[PDB]
């Protein structure tokens, strides 16, 4: 239902719980950042 | 007889021009450029350098007529022609006709700074500079023409594109931020009445700015404080105006090394 | 202020008033690319699983099995269409906050 | 029998990228150049050429100059080309906000103006383009105005030396973080570069030489070099040919026919397994867009005499 | 009127002692240094002949190999010649008596193969024969066989940029005593040819062109990159023109007299102060020592047709 | 028909040497090795390439010859022939033909060596060391023949052109000096059996040198005791002869050096 | 003697005699370029200008007028010939101490 | 009459007295090497 909850799927038999946690907090923080830095010229790129 | 050579040349070229054959034409100036200035004759050279680079750029041919205005700037660096007005704007002209994405553009503005005013300064005349900056305004190369304003000395013309920079590409919440960075930036290169009069300018034709030296925006009246303080000249008024706006300073960072220039030229600071 | 005894009297107000106002002001925002150009400065994630190596190597996380096995079981299919979908759905919720 | 004295095996290549046109000093390597891209650009969705000779002459052949970067060849519309620049980046424009130090500024000039005199920068700044155009992959095939066979091999071998080198570097790296992120970046493209001009399918090179005992046989010592290098060629194109007639014998015409049909004879027996094609001397200047494209179409359409 | 159309300047310019022979390539660079050796040798006590161009034609010219080191010319008992080449110094014997370090051996061989391989190599060892032979002064003079426009004219940069380098690092010296004592043996040679290098008087440049738009522009931009460097040059020699008989007239013939008289004259037009001389096309092949002295006979001699 | 090319350029070649076109033979010739290289024919075409050397060497043409033996040289190193008394002969012969004072001499020998037991020592069979010094011995280059038997095995002929070298060039005082040189050389080159023989003759033909082992030069019987030590291997009775021999040992420094060596040779002395 | 102990007795006598030689041997003059030659080493005056001011430069000796002004006053005449012809005559003399 | 008496009368005048008396020791000194260290080499090249 939400790119969340494949992440967490191939995760758990990628990486460990913990190590998996980890990384889904790590890509929400880099998501969260990328939005707090976003600008037309990345809007631009991302229309490319 | 040995003068004859270059006459038939001549007009031959002529003859080629005639028949549209037009880079034989541009081999044929090549040619006569250098004849000419082994003959000591700069200003005839750069006369029909000019006159064939404005041919080619009305016919289309960007880079002969390119390489031609080259030959004019070597011509004058190589007769240390003196910097004068009506140069400048040849120069500047020849330079508008170009295509903006060509490198040969940047060549030659290099080339036509070194030349203008070569001994201190890569401004020359910096009505250089303002020719070059309003030509890209016209062109609305924002970025170019800011700079060449920066290394310009004419205000008005800066603010004014300024504000029409902001009012397109800029945001709501850099309105200030814009003059702000101009300002110092005159500053940084010791012209504080460009400042002056970019910032009275702006602040009076932007709609978003409220006339008034008392503004509401606070970076807008440590602008204006610091101005009344650069031309002072008191230290401790310049660290009291830096201490009490840092939260405004902050927004951009190099506000911070640029305010770390104008104490050191505007009141002594030591580097 | 202390501050006020070396600037003109009648700058104080204003100062104070920026100040208190100060204190108060959102920070700046991310700067448009408009305004960087003025700026000497030029020091101003892919896809979803370049995304998820960098969350990893930030991590420090070891991968179980392998990486190349984690791009290849995906391989962006309709299912994983959601991630770039949601990109597109949150840009366009920004589109709202700045119209 | 003997395989076609046609390029047509060039143009047929379609998967053939980088294209070299290479031999003895005035042979003709601009006007077959231009003449093969020509006829590319009418197959090939987009087709670029190079002068990497520093004595450029595409803007002599073409009656057409040509900057350093690619630009239209006039009268047609997917046909590009550019002479190399060997002089460096030019300097940026001044910021001069904060202190002048000369430390990075005059070091840098300094070192460019230095480089741009040396001699080899030629064929490395040539070398540079081609990373470029790696990194680019803008146009569908590049051909090479060449210089003659010493620098072109000089050249050819440089990627390979460079790539070398490289290896080496990173076999001893830091035995400063930023250059060895730069040194990262740049092995792909240079082992890149390297594989592909060792590639038959992806490169090829044209030999262009004349019917003369020293054309010849600095064709053949080419030739050699560029087995040494692994580089594919098969297909060597003579040139400035002379057809005499029965109507008006000429003992200038004859003569050079007789010496041009020794040496032809010599080739033919020399380089089986080449396309050897034949192209004559025109009685008039093979200059400007018609002539070119004139001249391209015997290059491919084998010449055969009244 | 204008200067004579002959070469008699050079031979009666006693003094000078470094020729260089170029232009656009397959103008005839070769021959026409091999003829003006050969004249030169019948004058002066004796004369070298180095070939710079990488792709070396003098030993096809005068159907005698030629090794890396002057060595004489069948047929004359003054006249050397010799082919510059590319390969660093061969490594010595080795001893082996002691322990086997390969600190010295291995990296000096694998600097000298880099080096090698380099492109601007060839140049750079051209000039360090120079050095050499300004050492020597073996020969009373020397010509030059050099490579096209574009490395000829970076050959000819390379002393002045060489000599500057070099003051700036005496001028910033040890700013190791072996190496300070060698670069002080060397400037006095590198200022030396600096200065002969610009001397009219002990230098000069021969322009070889054939009459076409390509060959005399290439010509041109040749002459004003020699004025920027201040390399003497007043004599230019057209070649391969063709004189058209009534007797028999052909269409080749015709049509190639008429573009190379346009091309002639304007070569005429643009070139005073210069001595033209005109060579034909000869019906025969320009190798062997006896063809080369019949071609400088009228290489000297004015050409005038039947 | 694919074959008949080369047929066609063989006849050529063929005709072009008996119409004593040299050159154009040589070229031909280059032109038939490569091509057979490429057939992978490589004993064809080294002993064409091999025969045309002679041939240009029997005329004169000595550049052409020299070339065509480097090419002998690149066949034997691309097909990595093994090494072999006939060819060895062969690329002596071919050695011998040129001329002292060029340079391809030395490249040629630099790269015969090199392809001779290229896996070790530089030597290949010491066989084509002993035929270079030969030829070197009968063009009496003393230096370069000496040094070859230093890098040879055969110690005989080592002796003989010791003998005449010190008779020719060497001095009265230095009579000894020599062989002392060349034997410990052969010791730094583990050729102990060498230095036995080429001592021996040395000293039974040497007219300056009295006839049995107890010499009255004292560098003499020094050499022919260390020469007994290295046999017996016993470090006490090396550093023993090295020191009581000091003030002769001294006469060439290098001698010392020398030494070092030695004992870390044959009497494992650590470096 | 102590080294005696080690090397086979029948050698003591020879050395014995070798040593009592070597102390009196003279000792070993230049040697010929032929012997050199067989060496791996390469580190075994032009005019009385030249001589003297390399003896100034090893003595340290600093000129009172100029070294230019010693070089020209000479300039090598026929009074100092001499120097020269005794040169040869020097190396004449030497040509019979090794005849 | 000699060299040595030239060489005196020349440094007489282009260096002191302690000056002039130290390079003519210097240079005897020099000589007396040279002639220690001749070699046939040496006298060729006293020939060219
Ligand atoms: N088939 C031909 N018929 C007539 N003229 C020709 C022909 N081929 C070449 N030419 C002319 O001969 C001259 C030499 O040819 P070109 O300039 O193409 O040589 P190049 O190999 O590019 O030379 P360089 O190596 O000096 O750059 C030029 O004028 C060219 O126009
Ligand atoms: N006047 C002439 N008559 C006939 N053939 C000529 C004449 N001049 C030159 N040639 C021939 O034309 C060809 C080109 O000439 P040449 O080899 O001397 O050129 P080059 O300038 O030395 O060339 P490169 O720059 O490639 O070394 C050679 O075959 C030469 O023999
Ligand atoms: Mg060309
Ligand atoms: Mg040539
Ligand atoms: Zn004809």
């Amino acid at each position: 239902p939400q790119v969340w909850q494949l992440i967490s799927k191939v995760l758990a038999r990628h990486f460990s719980a913990a190590d998996a946690s980890r990384v889904l907090e790590q890509l929400q923080r880099d998501y969260e950042r990328s939005l707090s830095r976003l600008t037309l010229d990345d809007i631009e790129r991302l229309a490319s | 007889r040995n003068r004859g050579g270059v006459q038939r040349v001549e007009g031959k070229l002529r003859a080629s021009v005639e028949k549209g054959d037009y880079y034989e034409a541009h081999q044929m100036y090549r040619t006569l450029f250098f004849r000419y200035m082994s003959q000591s004759k700069h200003t005839e050279a750069r006369e029909l350098m000019y006159s064939g680079a404005l041919l080619f750029f009305s016919h289309g041919q960007q880079n002969s007529a390119a390489d031609l205005s080259m030959l004019v700037l070597e011509s004058l660096e190589k007769a240390e022609v003196e910097v004068a007005d009506e140069l400048l704007e040849n120069l500047a002209k020849v330079f508008s006709l170009m295509d903006p994405n060509s490198p040969e553009r940047v060549t030659f503005v290099s080339r036509a700074l070194k030349w203008s005013s070569g001994g201190s300064g890569k401004l020359g005349h910096p009505r250089l500079h303002q020719l070059l900056a309003l030509t890209l305004w016209k062109e609305q190369n924002y970025c170019e023409s800011r700079y060449h304003f920066l290394h310009s000395a004419d205000g008005e013309g800066c603010a004014n594109m300024l504000v029409e920079y902001s009012t397109s590409r800029g945001f709501r919440s850099e309105v200030d931020m814009f003059v702000a960075q101009a300002v110092l930036q005159f500053l940084c290169l010791k012209n504080k009445s460009s400042a002056s009069v970019v910032f009275t300018t702006y602040t009076q034709k932007h709609p978003s700015i409220e006339d008034g030296p008392p503004f509401v925006e606070p970076l807008l009246n440590f602008i204006w404080f610091l101005l009344l303080a650069v031309d002072g000249g008191k230290l401790t008024v310049f660290t009291v105006l830096c201490e009490q706006y840092q939260p405004s300073l902050r927004r951009d960072p190099m506000y911070n090394e640029y305010l770390d220039r104008i104490g050191q030229l505007f009141f002594g600071v030591p580097p | 202020e202390p501050w006020a005894a070396a600037v003109p009297p009648e700058w104080v107000p204003i100062i104070q008033q920026d100040i208190q106002s100060q204190r108060k002001v959102k920070p700046q925002p991310p700067l448009s690319d408009a305004y960087l150009s003025g700026m000497p400065a030029k020091r101003r994630q892919l896809l979803l699983s370049e995304a998820v190596s960098r969350a990893a190597k930030a991590a420090g996380a070891r991968p179980l099995t392998s990486p190349e096995s984690l791009s290849r079981d995906l391989e962006a299919p309709e299912v994983q269409e959601s991630y770039r979908q949601q990109l597109r759905s949150d840009i366009q919720k920004r589109l709202q906050e700045d119209p | 029998e003997p395989l076609e004295p046609t390029l047509k095996n060039i143009i047929e290549q379609k998967s053939l990228k980088w294209i070299f046109v290479g031999g003895k000093g005035g042979v003709g390597k601009t006007t077959c150049s231009c003449s093969l891209a020509v006829q590319l650009a009418a197959v090939r969705e987009s087709v670029l050429i190079i002068s990497t000779n520093p004595a450029h002459n595409i803007s002599d052949a073409f009656d057409q100059k040509f900057s350093k970067v690619p630009t239209k060849v006039k009268g047609y519309d997917n046909l590009f080309a550019m002479e190399i620049d060997p002089s460096l980046g030019v300097a940026e424009l001044p910021d001069e906000f904060f202190e002048e130090d000369n430390m990075l500024s005059m070091g840098k000039k300094m070192m460019q103006e230095a480089m741009s005199a040396f001699p080899g920068i030629d064929e490395a700044m040539s070398y540079a383009e081609v990373m470029r155009l790696v990194k680019g992959m803008n146009f569908s095939v590049v051909v090479f105005d060449t210089a003659p066979t010493g620098h072109t091999l000089r050249l050819l071998n440089f990627p390979t030396i460079v790539e070398r080198g490289l290896g080496r570097l990173m076999q001893i790296k830091n035995q400063a973080d930023q250059l060895a992120s730069k040194l990262e970046e740049t092995l792909p493209v240079i082992r890149s570069v390297s594989e592909q001009f060792k590639d038959p399918e992806q490169t090829t090179f044209i030999c262009v030489c004349i019917a003369e005992f020293l054309s010849l046989y600095e064709t053949e010592r080419l030739i050699q070099e560029l087995a040494k290098c692994r580089i594919d060629t098969h297909n060597i194109i003579v040139n400035q040919l002379v057809f005499p007639d029965n109507e008006r014998p000429c003992k200038m015409c004859e003569a050079r026919h007789k010496i041009q049909s020794k040496y032809l004879d010599q080739m033919e027996d020399l380089y089986e397994d080449f396309h050897i094609v034949k192209l004559p001397l025109l009685p008039h200047e093979v200059r400007g867009a018609d002539k070119v494209n004139t001249f391209s179409k015997q290059l491919l359409e084998p010449y055969s005499p009244p």
